[PDB]
């Protein structure tokens, strides 16, 4: 979960097309990271975990699919670091402290 | 008990299936169709057999999975069913249930078809083997049955849910009997005591079909670690002064009621049925009276126990 | 082919019955009920049988037949059935669909009930007779059927529609079946060519109504007497110079353009028409099955909530008996 | 006695008769008009287009105990309208019809 | 009360109409249809009136009497509806519920078009009349009310059941939902009390409909005469020594139950519906529900007494 | 006509699939699950579809074909539908019905999901397809159908029999709707006139599934090779004699007379064979909507009993208590 | 209700048949007494009252409809003198008795 | 190689095949009633005709590993047995044609 990966413009904006459509290239850091948090919780329980996240990363936008080992690591690395509460889960505590 | 999310040994939609066509962390073999959407493990066609077994091997002391799953037949009779394993090796083929014979761990069998002719299918059946016993498929295996409970889960208006849960060494099944909407209505089944399964295993799921054929269909497969109380080390001053989350949640909560709102008017901004929301207002009246009737109960345990302290003076 | 309304062999809403409460033009016999809006030929009662026919025969070459109708019933299994006739004599009185056995013509029969126990009901068959045959009521008339089509015209939003066509001996049955109000959304049902009847006939429509009950109502029954393009005489020079027909016809769609104005501000300006749109009269059969369950699931519910505050009460009243005690 | 001018010019039966949609009575009316009215008024199914039921429908009536004609009578004017009027054989009367007897 | 049934007053099947076409001891007219099971008193037409009237008139001082009646309705709202009269004099025509107006008497009405427009349709009104005072079917007699129950006659899965009983100067309206076959499953509706009626009159029904249609049949109509139990004579010794009825009550048991056998194997000597009977289990479920419901209420109610008797002490 | 079987470009069971899972003379792509009882063209799944063609192009001036086929769905509506084509090319992959677009040949659409919002679904519409018309998927294909009828093929007791017969430039289809086990109790659904399609073609039949889900299965597809009862060439002194044939005929009878009688009392001897009627394999939609909603009320009934026998207790016991203390 | 009216064998073996056929031409007084009481109880209570035997005597089988004042007196006369209990029903206890 | 004599008379093969619904194994058979129990059991449809796919499903058969004929070669074998046996050009065979060859 790079800073680069979460803060671009274009994927979020594709990716709300649809349902809500307000064009504005003026969006802070902290919009279209929390869009990114709202659209990737697909089971409507305000929280992301590893599922979630790996199709995040991965995606459908070619390109080979990626490997499971190294899948594996970047999600373990992302999910030592950034859960604090050893749940297994991803909150927006937990994701904007990191 | 403290519960842990593993996506390693989980499988869910609606992105369940990546872009190569397989489930991730998952391994599937036999005649399961994975979707987007759920897996069919066996489709309604005769002598299917389905096995989706996980990848990776899991350690853990004690743990939880919540299982979802629709059977659905055109008849009145179903063949032959599902299986949920926790074993040490992956099977992948074989004659029971759609998986091998043989199993080093304990299968949790939801069996549709009555081998023995007692009337007693469709039932969920809890086996353990150390791979010495064979499973008695021509009696559905009564003799060998550690726990058993007749539950009916074919053609439920709703998804199937299931918890089994081994916490402590004790094996405990609970089910859902699918006729509501909720994923927290579970009602107890059957438990076994002192159950010795292996601390490397691997978690799996399987179908098999006979003459009769059923559609089984898996729509998720949570795996929860769950660590006692006392023995989870706390590692206290990580919260991070716990102020910015309070900073945070409200603005997150106003966000996403704005964002509700947005969606509000973008619903109608460019554009059920009958009988069915008919049967949806049934089901819901029926689980209303049924809530209800459980709430009078507990009144009248309070009833009970308040009386009994009267009682005692 | 050229098309001729016949009003003698017609009848239709919403004035169908005179001031002596007869239909004109038109004899009914049996248990048939002329109103305004329709004719219930045969109510939903046991052992119903009725008829409405023509009294002048009708000598047409070539003619066609255009006749709305309902079938409403409670049961998904419906009797008897509905039949229009083209006959040589009147068929007031019979066993037939509410009409007479032996009959010289044509009739097309509308069944609802599968006496055969084959299956194939409701069904709409072409039936011919000389005046020799017996309708075999019990095997649904499938031996000397000359045609036979499956639809079903029971319990639909909208009535049911039906062409009979005799152009050139051949009888062309085709059914609109009443999902759309569209007028002119018919389906091809049936046909027999090279059929045979009589040059002058009395048009009819009967029905009958056995163990179970459903209402059959016509709201329209509409002759037309077809010529061929070639047969018919044009007679010309009868057009009176056609131009005041232009002269008149812009007139026409301007009455129309202000009356249908002046109704828009006088529909609105006393509001006091109350409405009936089609949404609120229609209900399909099995829907009413399940909110019927659904009612029967409301009395349960109030017989919890009273006893609820009665196990309630059991609670407070003790424990003041419990505090003041002790 | 059968479609004649006095008997479609009657204002007061067209007044009478466009009662309860058509709350405006003035009676300064042409006679060419209330033609139209009358037309608009007998033609029950919309199409724009008199045939021989609503033609009875008009002639019989029910305006609130007077006898009703015989069918025989009732047909002959009936065809006697047709026969002199429906130009195009077509069973139906247009406007263009109406207007020209 | 002691209850005598009362022929003359009374049209029941499966022989309801006679030879020559009228029901016996009654007089018709309108748009009334008699039929042997029924009589359809205003058919699914527009601008329907019909009424059934008694010939001759009554001389009761307390009487009961109990209609079975079904209003078939194509849509959700009905009009106009079923009243069931006892009056002086037949009005047999009129604009009030299909009879006429300023009766001497009372009369039930069961409205199913809301003319207020307060939501109260449909109802069960008792509105009382010495024959000074019109009928307001704009607000369906709202203000001339004497009392008035909320429950649904429509399109009821079984025919729907009244008991009106004039007992010592109170009228009671009971009404049976319709939601079970049993002919003894009666709820209490409406009640009066100080009720003065003439005692001579005609006992009548009658329908009417409106814009919107329904049926209205009505399948029985049983008037029974009350009497009180201690004004009545007793007239002893006409029991002729009672022997002769223990006698013959064995004998015709015996008699019944060996025809009964007879018809068992003559039944199959010489030769229900799926969903049908799905729907009768429903219903008879719900009933089985509503039973034990009831049955625990008089428990509780029993236990309500037992505790206060002992709160006594 | 005179029909010759065509085992090239015909599949049926019980033995469908060869040893290494592959339809002979047939192939199949997309999501077909060919098994062999049957092939499963489009499975129960959303976003399924899947066609099998014929290998070898056919070259018939007339031609019969035959297809059984189920649709079997949870719900009453469906999606999205079945497709029976004679092309020039494959249509293994597509949009429409699961198969390619802009095809040179005929398309009989079974089409279960009304896209136009015209309540005529499910219909079975004949499109002809040069090659330059796209298929209007939103609208049902309505503006380019050759023609339509209006029948429901889902959810049936027994499998569903189509016929498409081609014969002197006329396109027939007619229908089994399945109610009935009869093999031979077709029904006439449509027809084209002057119908042009390629003299050598491809047999196909594809199925598509869309947000609704259904099964389409196909357990035979016959097809058949007509030929005119005068341009068929007799080719006489071939019989041999025709004697033989008649020593055989009887010799054939009797020993299947035999056989019947020997298996009589050996299915007898040792009963151990299970079986399973048709009417176990059978059920409605709304009645399973029922069935449910019965069983339903079975839990509640269990949650009284309980509560019933703990009201019961609390009498039982409290009367001791009454007892003792007075 | 007289005797020959009841007594009688033709009438009652015509209407038995359809569900029970037993040609038995020895039945006794109390026999065809009883059937005459077993099939004229439509309601299937076991009781016979005014509106079921005026049926009975006037049945469907010509001869002209009765009068409305003669079956009023007949049925009159009938429930005068058989009936005991003065309930408005006819038992077999008084159907034997008188 | 083809519907050869050797073929159709391997009692074994019919032995083997008619095990499970026929338990009476009898090694006197003439060479003319085995052919009649061939022709029933190839015969699936019950309509006492063998087509092409069935005789295709006896020749590729499944007996418990051998491979697999092509579909090249199979057709040469049917369209061989088909042009020499169906006398009458109906593709179907009876029994007669059977016994013919
Ligand atoms: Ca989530
Ligand atoms: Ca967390
Ligand atoms: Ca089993
Ligand atoms: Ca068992
Ligand atoms: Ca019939
Ligand atoms: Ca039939
Ligand atoms: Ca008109
Ligand atoms: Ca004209
Ligand atoms: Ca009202
Ligand atoms: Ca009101
Ligand atoms: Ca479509
Ligand atoms: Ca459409
Ligand atoms: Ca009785
Ligand atoms: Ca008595
Ligand atoms: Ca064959
Ligand atoms: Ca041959
Ligand atoms: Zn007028
Ligand atoms: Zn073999």
């Amino acid at each position: 979960l790079d800073k680069n990966t979460v803060h671009d413009q274009e994927h979020i904006m594709e990716h709300l097309e649809g349902v809500i459509n307000k064009p504005e290239a003026e969006m802070s850091p902290q919009e279209l990271q929390l869009h990114y948090f709202k659209m990737h919780d697909y089971d409507g329980n305000n929280l992301l975990d590893g599922l979630e996240l790996s199709t995040a990363i991965t995606h459908v936008h070619q390109a080979p699919l990626m490997s499971e080992d190294e899948l594996i690591n970047i999600i373990d690395g992302v999910l030592r670091d950034d859960d604090k509460n050893n749940d297994g889960y991803i909150d927006y505590a937990e994701f904007a402290k990191s | 008990p403290h519960r842990r999310f593993e996506y390693k040994y989980s499988f869910k939609g609606p992105h369940l299936v990546q872009s190569d066509g397989t489930v991730p962390f998952w391994a599937h073999a036999g005649n399961a169709i994975p979707s987007s959407d759920q897996i069919r493990v066996a489709p309604s066609l005769k002598s299917q057999r389905g096995s989706v077994w996980t990848k990776t091997k899991a350690a853990f002391e004690n743990w939880e999975v919540e299982v979802t799953f629709r059977v659905t037949g055109r008849g009145r009779i179903g063949a032959d069913g599902l299986a949920i394993w926790y074993a040490e090796n992956q099977g992948l083929e074989g004659p029971v249930f759609g998986s091998a014979d043989l199993w080093n761990g304990v299968g949790i069998f939801f069996d549709s078809f009555d081998n023995d002719g007692k009337k007693n299918n469709p039932a969920i059946v809890i086996i353990g083997n150390n791979g010495q016993i064979h499973y008695d498929h021509q009696n559905d295996g009564a003799s060998q049955a550690l726990a058993s409970c007749q539950r009916d889960f074919r053609n439920k208006p709703y998804p199937v849910r299931a918890k089994i849960t081994y916490y402590q060494n004790t094996l405990t099944v609970m089910i859902n009997n699918g006729f509501t909407p909720d994923k927290n209505d579970y009602e107890f089944c059957a438990k076994v005591e002192n159950m010795i399964i292996p601390a490397q295993g691997h978690f799996g799921i399987s179908a098999a079909t006979g003459g009769l054929a059923d559609d089984h269909d898996v729509l998720s497969f949570l795996t929860f670690q769950l660590t006692e109380p006392g023995k989870e080390p706390p590692t206290p001053d990580k919260e991070i002064s716990e102020k910015e989350k309070e900073k945070y949640q409200e603005e997150f909560e106003h966000f996403q009621q704005e964002l509700d709102k947005k969606k509000e008017e973008f619903q109608k901004g460019h554009p059920e049925s009958v009988g069915d929301r008919e049967l949806r207002q049934v089901f819901e009246g029926q689980n209303r009276i049924h809530l209800e009737i459980k709430q009078l109960n507990r009144q009248l345990d309070m009833i009970l126990d308040e009386q009994r302290r009267y009682v005692s003076s």
